[PDB]
RNA sequence: ACCUUAAGAUAUCAGAGGAAAGUCCUACUGAUCAAACAUGCGCUUCCAAUAGUAGAAGGACGUUAAGCAUUUAUCAUUGAACUGUUCAUUGAAGUCAUUGAUGCAAACUCCUUGGUCACACACACAUACGGCGCGGAAGGCGUG
């Protein structure tokens, strides 16, 4: 009766991820420069 | 108070049918044209035999095997098999001394008490029940290390037993056709 | 100096590995070597030497290939591989172990499912594994643990709570060792029902209305009516329990109480006669019950203690032949028992006959070639006579079927073809070392035609007569065979054959062999030649 | 592998050709390649008995 | 045996008074805010057949079901034939699954939930519809 009450839930099922991988996560690169706006 | 209890039961009073150590087979309905040798020939290949008797004029005999397995196989296989044109009904029985004791005890109607047949004193390792022998060994499990003499002593089975069995089979097939034995 | 090289340059490793390689079938040296190789790796972890791990894996695999029936080492190897971090190879090990038992092994199934629960984590696949396992090993007498695992998994995962009823209903009828626990579960779970509609979990509405006279949609006062339904259901459960208790108590009282050993120990073990007798009786009882799954399970369960005895292999093949009519099944069972049994003589004979029956003669020819090659093509000099005799019979059958007859009247040359006659005469040349001389002579006699008897006499009996081998010359059964060969000939007239015997054969024997040749010769004389008996006894004074 | 080779006493005593291999098959026992000569010498008397 | 501490504050602006410049305070006074508690709005939405064997909302980690349609099951080295293809060998990893996965769709079975309230079995309505029975749930707004 020591740990007969804290029976955990069954292992969580696996679902294919719908997000980007931790290696591919990034913000926007190739942020274009600010000098072109000043002219026009 | 627990809801699970071990089962308990009453004993069936040890007659010849309810004895697990009983090995003798009571053959009834013999035609009186059969003798001890022919009956032994009938009941030999199911196992080794301690004794075979046919009371004179009582139209019934007894076969005392060594193995309970042999006796059960004999009863299961030889049932209704006609010896000397008369069908035969097999059932369990008792010995000769026990038969005489029971007859005197029911003539005197005193007790009618039976005694259980002796056991083999387990554990036994050499023997394989329901096995036949007629006449080195590494004592490996596959073979049969020990066996019973054909009538009684105990002999260690060898590799030449298969040769001897075929030799005797051919001998009794040649001679038995000429007619020196009905067995 | 690394741990692996230090181990491999240790002297004890050479001695243990040599004992193992010298005595492959003892398993004491196997287990000692495995304990040593495991213990020499003090930490078992993911960072220990890859070479050492590969060595441990190969040692375990070699032992499991040598002894296929060790459940505990399958489990231990799979658990060690699980500890090493990868579970795919653990699954492969468990599946290989299950296949080694033909999927019927309670301990392996229990440990495999206990490991599987933590790992698979996919409801459909896990439950399909459970359904597959129950089909093979569910009817075991000691199958309480497997059903406990199944019930706890269902109660933990399922939320509809109908599969629990549908599985406990099946469990209620199997004669298990611990049927009482499941009956108590059933009684409590029926006792905790609280409304009429939940009785539809038990059976169908039409069935309840028609058999038990219980109406689920009964509207009104439902307290006493639900109590009536509970009483009727408990009566039905009591009758089910009566049947199951009778079955289980009979089985335990007769058979299961006498069996003490249920585990495969080693090829060097001996099993007791009482246990053999009770195993045979129990197998017969199971066959009589006529349940195919239960019979297969009981045979595979009986193979564990007495695998190396071959009587259970023979009995299993006989059952598959004459009760299920499955000759391919019998061939497979005997072919598998060929690996295990230590006698192999009766199994080889029965396998020969079965393969002849299935009209598969190419496999028969291949088996004959293999058994001849196993003795370096010198099977004619084998110490054990039975293997040679069976091989000679079936090789003669194949030779007759393959080569056209070289004698008249389509009298097929059985043992008179130069391929087999060479072997027969080579065995006859030993003359005291072997055991089947008389059997070979007597089985060579039977030909019964003019040219065939002429050939047999001239090649075997005349040649031995001229060589004068004392062992055969003083053995009266040889003279009986010669006289019987001549006398049963269908070509000679009676006067010709009597003349031939009396004036040729008998004078050819020496008088100093009288005290040994007289019994069999007189036995033949009394049976066939009562008139010539006077001549015999006069000449043999 | 390294410093370990598989030998099969049954196939060796049956005078066949594939008694030694580097693949882990059924009926194969590991052995040290340095010590294969002593493995052969251990079975010498039994193989001579079979030959005679 | 190890441990003994972040520091501040508790609606807000404006006006009158008391202890040049802040500084503090006022069971002081206005206005705003926030909280609690009462209390209302012709406020807004929702509250299940019995005149019947139903239905609504949400589930199923339920069955049919191997449903109907698609699609997947290693890499390196060496030898051989071959016009890329096939067979074998050594090494390296390797979630289980293929009765799976994914796409589509339907039937069935079952669980939880609710005023299963009262009066009615009714000819209404253009300003379109007495929102003119008692409660309950949830919000919106107003007053004290």
């Amino acid at each position: 009766d020591v740990s007969r009450l804290f029976k955990p839930r069954p292992p969580l099922s696996y679902k294919r991820p719908t997000d980007y991988p931790y290696a591919k996560r990034q913000t926007n690169p190739n942020i274009t420069g600010v000098a072109n706006l000043l002219s026009t | 108070m627990s809801q699970f209890i071990y089962p308990v039961q009453q004993q069936p009073s040890l007659n010849h049918f309810t004895d697990p150590n009983n090995t003798t087979v009571f053959i009834g309905g013999l035609s009186s044209l059969v003798t001890e040798d022919e009956l032994r020939a009938y009941f030999q290949p199911f196992g080794t035999i301690v004794y075979v008797k046919i009371p004179v004029g009582k139209c019934c005999g007894f076969v005392q095997y060594v193995d309970r397995l042999s006796a059960e196989a004999a009863i299961a296989g030889m049932q209704g098999f006609p010896i000397a044109n008369s069908r035969v009904r097999l059932s369990w029985g008792r010995s000769a001394k026990q038969t005489a004791l029971l007859q005197q005890a029911m003539l005197s109607n005193s007790l009618q008490v039976q005694q259980q047949q002796p056991g083999l004193q387990q554990p036994n390792y050499g023997y394989i029940p329901s096995s036949t022998c007629e006449a080195s060994s590494t004592m490996l499990p596959g073979c049969q290390i020990l066996n019973y003499s054909n009538p009684q002593q105990v002999i260690m089975q060898g590799s030449e037993a298969v040769v001897n069995s075929t030799n005797a089979m051919l001998n009794r097939l040649e001679q038995g056709s000429n007619g020196f034995m009905f067995a | 100096m690394d741990k692996y090289t230090a181990l491999i340059h240790d002297e004890n490793f050479s001695t243990l590995t040599l004992n193992v390689s010298r005595y492959p079938k003892s398993l004491a040296y196997w287990e000692k070597l495995l304990n040593y190789i495991v213990k020499a790796s003090a930490p078992i972890c993911k960072s220990t030497e890859p070479q050492l791990l590969k060595l441990i894996r190969c040692t375990y695999s070699s032992m499991l290939n040598e002894f296929p029936y060790l459940e505990n080492y399958y489990i231990d190897f799979a658990l060690l591989e699980y500890k090493l971090g990868n579970v795919s190879m653990s699954h492969k090990i468990f599946q290989r172990g299950l296949q080694a038992f033909n999927q019927r092994s309670l301990l392996l199934w229990t440990s495999y499912l206990k490991f599987c629960n933590n790992v698979i984590s996919h409801q459909k696949q896990l439950f399909k594994k459970y359904e597959t396992a129950e089909e093979y090993v569910g009817l075991h007498f000691f199958s309480g643990e497997f059903w406990d695992l199944y019930l706890e998994q269902i109660s933990s995962r399922c939320t509809s709570s109908k599969k629990y009823w549908n599985v406990l209903r099946k469990i209620l009828e199997i004669p298990l060792h611990s049927f009482s626990k499941f009956y108590a579960l059933w009684l409590q779970r029926i006792d905790d029902i609280m409304d009429l509609k939940q009785l539809s979990q038990l059976t169908s509405k039409d069935e309840l209305l028609k058999k038990l006279k219980i109406d689920i949609n009964y509207s009104g006062r439902k307290g006493p009516y639900l109590q009536d339904a509970k009483k009727k259901l408990k009566k039905i459960t009591k009758e089910m329990y009566m049947v199951v208790q009778y079955q289980v108590l009979e089985i335990y009282s007769i058979f299961e109480s006498k069996i003490y050993i249920n585990y495969y120990t080693s090829p060097e073990t001996l099993v007791s006669s009482d246990e053999i007798e009770t195993w045979i009786k129990y197998l017969d009882y199971t066959i009589t019950l006529q349940t195919d799954s239960l019979t297969h399970l009981n045979f595979q369960r009986a193979l564990l203690p007495l695998a190396h005895y071959d009587l259970v292999w023979i009995k299993y093949s006989k059952w598959l032949i004459n009760s299920k009519n499955d000759l391919l099944g019998a061939k497979n069972v005997l072919l598998m028992g060929l690996k295990f049994s230590l006698k192999k003589t009766e199994i080889i004979k029965l396998l020969y006959s079965v393969i002849c029956k299935l009209n598969e003669y190419v496999l028969l020819r291949n088996l004959l070639e293999k058994i001849e090659s196993s003795y370096s093509d010198n099977v004619e000099n084998v110490d054990d006579f039975e293997i040679f005799w069976d091989y000679l019979q079936f090789k003669t059958f194949c030779q007759n079927s393959l080569y056209s007859s070289r004698y008249s009247d389509s009298q097929s040359n059985g043992l008179l073809n130069k391929e087999l006659f060479d072997k027969v005469w080579k065995r006859l040349s030993c003359k005291e070392k072997k055991s089947g001389q008389e059997i070979l002579l007597n089985n060579l006699v039977q030909f019964y035609s003019k040219d065939t008897v002429e050939f047999v006499e001239k090649n075997i009996f005349q040649k031995i007569i001229e060589f004068g081998w004392e062992y055969y010359l003083q053995n009266g059964m040889f003279w009986n065979c010669y006289c019987r060969l001549i006398y049963f000939d269908t070509s000679r007239s009676y006067l010709d054959k009597r003349q031939y015997i009396v004036r040729k054969i008998w004078p050819q024997i020496d008088k100093k062999f009288a005290q040994s040749v007289l019994p069999s010769l007189t036995e033949f004389c009394e049976s066939y030649f009562p008139e010539e008996m006077d001549t015999l006894e006069e000449m043999f004074t | 592998m390294r410093d370990i080779v598989f030998v099969s006493p049954q196939l060796y005593l049956s005078s066949q050709e594939g008694w030694k291999s580097d693949s882990a098959k059924s009926g194969f026992i590991p052995i040290l390649k340095n010590d294969l000569q002593r493995f052969q010498d251990s079975l010498k008397h039994i193989v001579d008995a079979r030959n005679s």
